[PDB]
């Protein structure tokens, strides 16, 4: 069946019938700073070559028009000394534009028109250099790759903790670098029909993450199983343990947000768990172990799971049995 | 249709044979034409079969509806359901029309790309003629046959 | 300073090709908005393409790179103008248009300087044509800014892209695409590519456009029928011709232009052969362009004829279905309103009227075609035209008499088949009682007798069509033989260069093809006549009386 | 009547009698990085040309004053070799300033005053180049355009959900790029008179956004109708359904905040709904649909609305009827 957002974190829902009013290009550089590296490098070299060829053509033409292009000895001084053909003119254009300044061909004080073309060439060169540096730097603050290094366990299990049904999922870090003030927004989606006859195709509802006195966020050093307790007030509380594996369509997504240390940008990661991915009545294997003088974490058992003799029943019926026991 | 088809296939055979005779080099430029045309014909075949099948499957219920309306007249004009039945017939005829329209549009598309193929073949046939049969072959009578 | 002006022309093409690449690369890395002059813009752009090909020909004849570079640059400039206009049709802007307008003005200036410096002293005609085309495109741009919002006061009052062909679930878009694509059905690509990946369904295929629904066709048709009545079998025919109208006329105009170009081709053959006997590659390029153009316009004509036909079918179907309501059962008791008769009406009249309305635009171009054929072959034969003219005049009246003798058999054929179908209907719905006490032999011999009469009609038709094809081949070959023999030795004393011979054969074949076709056309023509007579007698049944 | 903040998101209230103490210009570059592109490009070219002309004048003068400007053969070497007129001097200024370095005119080791003018020319050039790059980059982090791409439905409807009156409004995204940790601040304004005789011309009050256990923020993938339930405690709970359409003056604004992924800046969007914009007793059409293997969203029905037979009464009277039923 159709998934809401894919495991890799990319969004699945394909958009249709967007009334484009042009804002897609109106974000001129915040559009292309999104692109890949080959496309952005291609369009940067094309910017540079476009400008260089434009001014090389205009210079070729101005040297042709002054008549300094006509090879002649005396009665003149070329506006640009030692210019012969188009090739040397393009060499002059790249010599003055990108500010190497070879000086074999000298622009002279006889023609003020060449002064004007230089005084606009250089400023446009400097402006396009300034933007083509700022945008590549604004790019190198792409830290979604740091959204790649995070990992979640492939499937999530539920258990019985403290006499109440609980669901456990793992997270973890993959580098030395921490993520500042990460917060968890844990959401459930379902095609819902209201008592008013209103049917929604998809209905996001927050399920709380259960920490100390409150709080939406967590602290990530070692793999920490996130711990929620479904109660009669919770939206997930009504389902049955035998109807989840095959038929029902329930996506439980988690969105972890946080700002990486060194860049300072705020990244996040998104993952979905389907009704066929989740399973019932198990327990993860303890990862952390007291090694020689530290805590060793073994990621081989990250996705490992052991059987646990826990009663199998619906959370509504389990709450009724708790009322009975 | 059968006689026109036979006439056209024999005309095609004659034209290919003539062009091959006038320029023995054209057999280097015929296989790419044949390959591209073969692939596009194969792609058109399945879509055409699908559109024809859908045409038939929409054209049957419209005539069933017509017959049943014609025979069971008294009941339909007794209930005074005529608006409902006219709306139903509008639905069926619109679906029939769109099916027919897509069939003929696919036909037109295949014809256009085939005509572009024919333009390619006549172009480079005439080009190899004007080049070879003049510069290296130096033959006069074959040019008219080839281009005709 | 010729090279100086050549360079001055090269500059603006370069400017535009350089500004186009950032935007084109951002755009390359579902609402269609159309602007006034779009079709005019594309037509003018194709004319520019043609004139640029001619300029490249001039540059080849002269050669000096800098002397023919302007054409090679305007080529990419016009293609990039097309790319810009595609990028603007897909997403509207006020600025990209000004970006085009600047280039148009500068190119006009450079061409004007060229024209002046030439006047002070083949090139002349090409430069003038380019000037006129660029000026008309400039006027189109001025119209576009005058319309909505180039700079004009504050808000465009912009159209609100058309919901007819772009709102909810439109899976078919012939009217909802660009000028250049309608001819090639480029839009179809996706669809045909999609069909192979997943089988096709009715919910897969879309709905019908605003201007394609049978409701609007029935509306137009009834309005025209009312207007005709306020002013019978002939009346509804007049109403049909009125209703399709301009689309049908356009299909005919496209076919006539395609015909003139189709004749133009053999002339290029003549020129090529003449230079081979002695400005030749130009003949090949121009011939290729001409052939491509004929094919494009022929296929467009066929498409629009099919459109008119399907709309006809829808409209007359819903008209007869509305009239079945007011039909009284006292007609239903009679043989005229037999249920089988009415369903035969629907099915076979759909078929016959659609086929005649596909073949009618084809014959509305036979007269112009033959006229242009003879006016072209005069200038090629000379005094030897008399023979071919006598042949193609002797063809016509015998063909008219043959067609008459054919139609007479065909109508009786239709009557006999129509009675056979009702005999089969009343034979199949009672096969139980028929086989019960075995009355089979009687009904089978009756259907056999009806089949024999129908077969008599068919064999008359077939013998007449065989004689028709015999004539349509024998008269042509005799014509060719007589004309050539007459030119070489009989009188002319001017040796027919092979170019004349092959061009005559080509024009002659082009003339021959319609004659074979018209014989098949009569089969659909008398059938359309019979179908409309039947439809008008069906519309003339007794009404239901309002209280 | 007068609107609080316009639909486009710009603020309407015009400020009067600002005691300017000069901080408006004291924000020297955080002022001009706000400007449009033509003005900022104009002031950058004017900075560059101003500096270039200043130093070209001082160089012209120094070559004049040394007497090297007086054309003479021998008994001297010009401080700058091959300098003749003002034009060539301005060419020297742009040659050394913007670091092309043509070298046709050579500054020599005979005059230390020219060394001083060069050693200040270059450092001022480098400083003004550094600022004129940093500020243009600080500009290209204008992501308000990303505040442009967000969209809200033109008018908002109220309904009856779960036996209680509810108000529904749509939002949505217009690109692939997500917005991190978007939060909703939903506010109502009204000219209010306290029981103490105090009259306020405008009174902002928070109306909660109703999500799971709590939370101020949401997750935007597909168009999500925001769901609040007005209760007896809510400030909007007192109005009448027939008095809203014409007479009353009630602006309900929503402010959605969030940080865009690639730049990392925090953008927001603001919109108002007037008493004449909002309507009563309707329901939006379901956008999301299960297509071939995904979820298709159709934005044509984004602003579409269907009639629903719901009772029409005041929320106070509806709460009294709920007490009665
Ligand atoms: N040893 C490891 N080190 C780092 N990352 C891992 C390791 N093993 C798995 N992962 C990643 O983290 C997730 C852990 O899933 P897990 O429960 O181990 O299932 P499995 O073992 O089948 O991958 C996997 O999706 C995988 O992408
Ligand atoms: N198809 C579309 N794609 C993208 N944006 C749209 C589309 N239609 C409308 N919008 C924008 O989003 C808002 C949706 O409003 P809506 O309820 O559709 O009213 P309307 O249809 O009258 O614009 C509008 O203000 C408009 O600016």
């Amino acid at each position: 069946r159709a998934r809401f957002v894919s495991k890799k974190g990319n969004c699945n829902v394909a958009h249709k019938n967007i009334r484009e009013q042009g804002r897609f290009l109106q974000d001129v550089f915040t559009t292309l700073v999104d692109l890949k590296w080959p496309h952005t490098l291609l369009i940067f070299t094309m910017s540079f070559l476009c400008s260089w060829l434009l001014f090389a053509m205009v210079w070729w033409l101005i040297a042709f028009a002054h008549g300094d292009l006509a090879p002649g000895e005396g009665t003149n001084v070329p506006c640009v000394t030692s210019i012969h053909s188009f090739s040397s003119a393009f060499l002059f254009s790249i010599e003055v534009q990108v500010t190497i300044g070879f000086g074999g061909r000298m622009v002279t004080e006889e023609c003020p028109l060449a002064i004007l073309i230089l005084i606009v060439q250089n400023i446009v060169g400097l402006m396009i250099n300034a933007i083509m540096l700022g945008c590549i730097f604004m790019k190198t603050a792409q830290a979604h790759r740091r959204a790649e290094t995070l990992i979640f366990s492939k499937h999530a299990v539920i258990t019985l903790r403290h006499g109440r049904l609980c669901f456990m999922l793992r997270v973890g870090d993959l580098r030395k670098s921490m993520i500042i003030s990460a917060t968890i927004h844990m959401q459930v989606v379902r095609k819902t029909t209201s008592p008013e006859g209103e049917v929604v195709p998809l209905h996001q509802v927050d399920i709380p993450m259960e920490n100390g006195v409150g709080g939406n966020g967590i602290f990530l050093v070692a793999p920490l199983i996130i711990y929620h307790v479904i109660d009669s007030n919770s939206p997930l509380y009504d389902l049955a343990p035998s109807d989840l594996h095959h038929h029902q369509d329930l996506e439980i997504i988690v969105i972890l947000e946080g700002v990486v240390e060194t860049t300072g940008i705020t990244t996040q990661a998104r993952t979905s768990y389907l009704a066929d991915e989740i399973l019932w009545g198990q327990r993860f294997v303890p990862i952390v172990a007291e090694e020689d003088g530290r805590y060793s974490v073994d990621y081989s058992k990250f996705g490992n799971t052991i059987k646990v003799p826990t009663p199998l029943c619906t959370a509504r019926q389990l709450d009724e049995d708790r009322s009975l026991l | 249709t059968l006689e026109c088809l036979s006439r056209s296939t024999l005309l095609c055979v004659s034209a290919l044979t003539v062009i091959s005779y006038v320029t023995p080099v054209f057999l280097v430029a015929l296989l790419p034409l044949a390959v591209v045309c073969y692939f596009i014909q194969k792609y058109f075949r399945v879509a055409s079969r699908d559109l024809q099948q859908l045409d038939d499957t929409t054209q049957l219920p419209l005539l069933s509806h017509f017959a049943e309306t014609v025979e069971g007249l008294t009941t339909i004009r007794a209930f005074r359901y005529e608006a409902r039945f006219q709306q139903k017939l509008l639905e069926y005829t619109d679906s029939n029309n769109i099916a027919s329209l897509f069939l003929t549009a696919a036909n037109r598309w295949l014809e256009v790309r085939m005509e572009y193929i024919g333009a390619c073949v006549v172009l480079i046939a005439a080009a190899t003629s004007i080049s070879n049969s003049l510069h290296r072959e130096l033959s006069a009578g074959l040019v008219g046959l080839g281009l005709t | 300073n010729g090279c100086f002006v050549d360079a001055l022309n090269v500059v603006p093409h370069v400017f535009l090709l350089f500004i186009t690449f950032p935007i084109l690369f951002i755009g390359w890395g579902s609402t269609w908005l159309h602007f006034p002059g779009h079709n005019l813009r594309w037509i003018l752009t194709f004319i520019l393409l043609f004139v640029l090909v001619c300029e490249i020909a001039e540059g080849i004849l002269s050669d000096h790179l800098h002397l023919y570079m302007p054409a090679g640059m305007a080529f990419m400039a016009a293609i990039t103008s097309v790319v810009y206009y595609h990028n603007i049709e897909t997403s509207n802007f006020p600025k990209l248009l000004i970006a085009l307008l600047i280039y148009w003005t500068l190119a006009f200036i450079t061409k004007t300087i060229k024209f002046v410096k030439f006047y002070d002293h083949l090139r002349f005609c090409l430069t003038g044509l380019l000037v006129i085309l660029y000026g008309m495109l400039l006027l189109v741009e001025v119209n576009v800014i005058r319309v909505r919002r180039y700079i004009f006061f504050k808000t465009p009052r912009e159209v609100k892209p058309p919901e007819d062909l772009q709102d909810l679930g439109v899976r078919f878009l012939q009217p909802f695409v660009n000028l250049l694509s309608k001819g090639t059905y480029w839009w179809m690509n996706a669809f045909i590519k999609t069909a192979h990946k997943k089988p096709i369904d009715l919910r897969a295929i879309g709905k019908l456009p605003i201007a394609m629904r049978a409701l609007t066709n029935y509306q137009r048709l009834c309005v025209a029928f009312d207007a005709q009545a306020r002013k019978g079998a002939r009346a509804i025919w007049r109403a049909l011709c009125h209703a399709f109208g301009r689309r049908l006329i356009l299909s005919s105009t496209f076919r006539i232009l395609a015909d003139l170009l189709g004749f133009a081709g053999p002339l290029c053959i003549f020129g090529i052969v003449d230079h081979l006997g002695k400005n030749a590659y130009v003949l090949a390029v121009l011939l290729f362009l001409a052939l491509l153009l004929q094919r494009t316009f022929l296929q467009a004509s066929y498409y629009v004829a099919i459109e008119t036909g399907i709309n006809l079918r829808g409209a007359i179907q819903t008209k007869i279905y509305n009239k079945i309501m007011h039909l009284s059962t006292s007609n239903l008791s009679m043989g005229e309103m037999t249920a089988g008769q009415i369903c035969n009406l629907v099915a076979i009249d759909t078929n016959q009227l659609m086929w005649f309305f596909f073949l009618c635009p084809n014959l509305w171009a036979m007269p112009v075609q033959i006229i242009v054929g003879v006016i072209l072959l005069y200038y090629i034969l000379g005094v030897s035209a008399l023979i071919g003219a006598a042949v193609i005049i002797l063809l016509a009246p015998v063909q008219y008499f043959v067609a008459t003798k054919l139609s007479q058999a065909q109508r009786s054929t239709l009557e006999h088949s129509n009675e056979r179908l009702k005999q089969t209907n009343e034979m199949l719905r009672g096969m139980k009682l028929l086989k019960l006490y075995a009355w089979e032999s009687i009904f089978c011999s009756r259907v056999e007798v009806t089949r024999r009469k129908e077969m008599t009609s068919l064999r008359a038709f077939a013998v007449y069509t065989s004689i028709s094809i015999f004539m349509n081949t024998a008269i042509p070959i005799a014509a060719v033989l007589i004309t050539f023999v007459g030119h070489v030795s009989f009188f002319k004393e001017s040796d027919l260069s092979p170019s004349v011979a092959f061009a005559s054969l080509s024009l002659f074949h082009i003339l021959v093809t319609p004659l074979f076709l018209l014989s098949s056309v009569v089969r659909s023509t008398v059938k359309a006549l019979v179908s409309v007579q039947k439809l008008s007698e069906f519309l003339s049944s007794a009404e239901i009386r309002e209280e």
